[PDB]
RNA sequence: GUUAUCCGGAAUGAUUGGGCGUAAAGCGUCUGUAGGUGGCUUUUUAAGUCCGCCGUCAAAUCCCAGGGCUCAACCCUGGACAG
RNA sequence: AGGUGGUGCAUGGCUGUCGUCAGCUCGUGCCGUAAGGUGUUGGGUUAAGUCCCGCAACGAGCGCAACCCUCGUGUUUAGUUGC
């Protein structure tokens, strides 16, 4: 059966939106492009970066809120020891481009990095680490058990991992999953954190999908 | 009487967490665990087939202790080491001499494994099958004859074997028990 | 060392009859005595040397600091029970033995651990700010527990010895120490086969007075052997 | 390397070494002739049985101990368990 | 480059369906040589493997229910553009 993205399914209940902004219904569409263009540019920007200089940038979110002034973009990260350590600290080489896409008229840009403690009890963060240790070529069972090591060591209450397509290149694909603890999906009480990702292998594609549990 | 709540979080903290603590400790109980035999035997639901693993395994010092157990999983590694857990509660001793072989010609029977020991002279090594074979030498016996006649089953030729060499007597038991002295049987 | 028996009390207390002629197990044939109305006589020559080693061995094992249990599960060896435990200040299962208790620790144990919670939340008096239906079930939760966990509930650890009543309706705790390499110090009556006990007192099973006397001299054997571990340590 | 032949593995014709309630397999049931096996005690005999000694079972081969072709295969000397 | 050109039997995502049916399983133990079983069955009761008794099983997890929205009764507060 389908289930709902557990992230949409507590909405204004034990979770938050990600762009705060507000607009008149005309502009609404205008103001969602722009979003868009700059979630855009920044993934962009730290993908090429970063995997230049060889690490592992979590990119965890990114939250907007756009003020009649200033539009305010905080970019929730894992490791910004590759954004900041750079000589163009990310600040201000992203500021610059940013600013270039949205316009700058009536509107200047801020941009904040913040520091996600753990960054294994973060689902995005960790299915992109899978994400690297498969496209490695590490059999998907490791890397599994390593992900929920690693994990349950950064302090987390429950976890369902699921990876699906043609699982070590062979032919006929399948779906692979590891509950771990105690994972609602259905308790609406429940703080919910999901994530979906896609890997691009030589014999094609490969879905993670992660749900984590950090109590009621 | 010191108060419940700190005794009681001293033998909760004393008896660990099983999410919080990661496995590894058994190379420090001095083992070494075998595989023998991987099957994927089938239970069979409305769905349709649904897979599990069967591990045959058995441990040995290498020095004159041995056990087998079986255990069943739907991975490869669960199954193992279940079938490790299992055969460590399960484990016997098997009589040598010093040459390391058998003190004694002896038959096993278990199900339809039937299985022949007999002692071999020094610089023989082991010559047996699959079950047999792998049981002995992790025992640590260096030197004996043996063949399974009747079935082949992996399994119950492991637990024969078992049983051939529980019933092996050794010479200063049967002195004891016989009540004659060794120079006495010797000849 | 030396113990409480004498054959006038035993005769006193009635330990030498048995149960009904058509109930018998034979492989109780060596050691049984005389057979009388279609009631079974057991040997109290064989009680006694049966009695004092197990008090004798009772006696070692308390000394070097070993843990007891005692079981049985009747209406009155219930009562019988938890006295003999309180006063040898020992563990007991006198209500409704649970399968497992020995074999799967820790499962058990994990039980142990949320009846431990169950106990600090009563006392607290925490279940007083709940819904009625919480506090109900918290009560059902305390009900069972007090049950099944009332007598070992100081015990952790695995129990190293074993006494029971009446190896009859108890197959399970046998099995478990059988298993566990624990000892059984059992009562046998005429029905009850004398290989599931390490030592098997031949003893009286409908009777009241035969457990209190066995017992009570068993608890006496644990009680001195707990003053000489009081002293060792 | 492939094919043919034979023994093995094959306890798959089984003395050592299997089976016959349901897997192949107990005559439909008895009576009984040949044949096989057959209780206890003492004595006899000595056909089996056992132990010693002798004759023989050719030489070559196999087995043990030396020797000769530079080694080995091969040849030569001596001796013997089996049965 | 571009392909709404081939392969949904090479795939991800997404959705239907059986069905909003009450199921599906796992850990430790125990029974069985083993596949497996038990738990989950039995006596009651529920819209429900809902819940309670009993039972070599004791617990847990995903389901159910609940936490979410809207409509029903009241109270406090706020009064324009509505009264
Ligand atoms: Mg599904
Ligand atoms: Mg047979
Ligand atoms: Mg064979
Ligand atoms: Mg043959
Ligand atoms: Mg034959
Ligand atoms: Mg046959
Ligand atoms: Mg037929
Ligand atoms: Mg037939
Ligand atoms: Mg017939
Ligand atoms: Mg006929
Ligand atoms: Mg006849
Ligand atoms: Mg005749
Ligand atoms: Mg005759
Ligand atoms: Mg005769
Ligand atoms: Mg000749
Ligand atoms: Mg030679
Ligand atoms: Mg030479
Ligand atoms: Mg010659
Ligand atoms: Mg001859
Ligand atoms: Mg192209
Ligand atoms: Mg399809
Ligand atoms: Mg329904
Ligand atoms: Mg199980
Ligand atoms: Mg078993
Ligand atoms: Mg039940
Ligand atoms: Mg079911
Ligand atoms: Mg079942
Ligand atoms: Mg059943
Ligand atoms: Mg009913
Ligand atoms: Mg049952
Ligand atoms: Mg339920
Ligand atoms: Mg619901
Ligand atoms: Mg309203």
């Amino acid at each position: 059966g389908q289930k709902i993205n557990p992230l949409g399914f507590r909405l204004g209940t034990t979770q938050s939106h990600y762009s705060l902004w507000f607009s008149q219904p005309k502009n609404y569409a205008e103001g969602l492009q722009e979003d868009q263009k700059i979630r855009d540019c920044i993934k962009n920007y730290v993908q090429k970066n970063t995997k230049t200089s060889s690490g592992v940038e979590g990119i965890a979110r990114i939250e907007i809120q756009k003020r009649i002034d200033l539009i305010q973009v905080i970019i929730h990260m894992g490791f910004p020891k590759l954004l900041i350590e750079n000589r163009p600290q990310g600040v201000e080489d992203l500021k610059i481009n940013v600013q270039k896409e949205l316009n700058c008229v009536n509107r200047k840009l801020n941009i904040a990095i913040t520091r996600i403690a753990k960054p294994y009890g973060d689902p995005n963060i960790l299915a992109e680490f899978i994400a690297g240790q498969l496209k490695s070529r590490v059999s998907f069972r490791k890397a599994m058990k390593k992900a929920i090591e690693l994990t349950e060591q950064a302090d987390t209450k429950g976890i369902q991992i699921q990876i699906a397509g043609r699982i070590d290149g062979k032919e006929i694909a399948r779906i692979e999953w590891i509950r771990e603890g105690r994972v609602p999906l259905q308790t609406i009480r429940a703080k919910i954190d999901y994530c979906a990702y896609t890997v691009r292998t030589i014999y094609g594609v490969l879905g993670i999908k992660i749900w984590i549990f950090m109590g009621e | 009487l010191g108060n419940d709540v700190y005794a009681m979080d001293s033998k909760i903290k004393k008896a660990t967490g099983f999410g919080s603590k990661s496995k590894k400790e058994k190379i420090r109980d001095g083992f070494e665990e075998n595989v023998v035999q991987v099957r994927r035997v089938t239970k069979v639901v409305k769905g349709g087939k649904h897979m599990r693993f069967r591990a045959i395994v058995v441990v040995g010092d290498k020095k004159g202790q041995v056990g087998v157990g079986v255990g069943k999983a739907k991975e490869v590694v669960s199954a193992v080491q279940k079938a490790a857990v299992d055969a460590r509660r399960n484990i016997i001793t098997v009589p040598m001499t010093k040459y390391l072989t058998f003190p004694h010609r002896n038959e096993a029977d278990y199900g339809a494994a039937r299985v022949m020991l007999r002692p071999a002279a020094p610089g023989t090594g082991v010559i047996a099958g699959g079950a047999v074979r792998t049981v002995l030498e992790m025992a640590g016996v260096e030197n004996a004859l043996g063949k399974q006649l009747g079935s082949n089953n992996a399994l119950n030729n492991a637990r024969a074997t078992i049983v051939a060499v529980q019933t092996m007597r050794q010479f200063s038991d049967v002195a004891r028990d016989r009540g004659i002295p060794m120079e006495e049987l010797w000849k | 060392r030396y113990w409480n028996i004498n054959l006038e009390e035993m005769m006193e207390a009635g330990v030498h009859f048995g149960h009904g002629t058509r109930k018998w197990n034979p492989r109780m044939s060596p050691y049984i005595s005389a057979k009388c109305k279609g009631i079974h006589i057991i040997n109290l020559t064989r009680t006694a040397r049966f009695l004092s080693e197990a008090c004798d061995l009772v006696f070692d094992a308390s000394s070097r600091g070993k843990q007891f249990l005692i079981v049985g599960t009747k209406n009155k060896a219930a009562d019988s029970v938890a006295r003999a435990a309180i006063r040898a200040r020992c563990h007991y299962v006198n209500k409704k033995w649970l399968g497992g208790m020995l074999t799967n620790w820790s499962t058990t144990e994990t039980r142990l651990h949320k009846f431990r919670d169950l106990r600090m939340e009563q006392t607290a008096g925490r279940l007083a700010r709940l819904p009625k239906r919480d506090a109900a079930v918290v009560k059902r939760q305390l009900s069972h527990l007090q049950t099944y966990l009332g007598g070992i509930k100081y015990m952790t650890g695995l129990p190293d010895i074993v006494i029971i009543v009446d190896q009859q309706e108890e197959y399970t705790a046998l099995r478990e120490c059988i298993t566990l390499g624990i000892p059984t110090i059992c009562l046998i009556d005429t029905n009850c086969n004398p290989d599931l006990a390490d030592i098997s007192i031949p003893a009286n099973d409908d009777a009241i007075a035969s457990i209190r006397l066995i017992l009570t001299k068993l608890v006496f054997a644990i009680c001195e052997g707990r003053s000489s571990y009081i002293r060792n340590p």
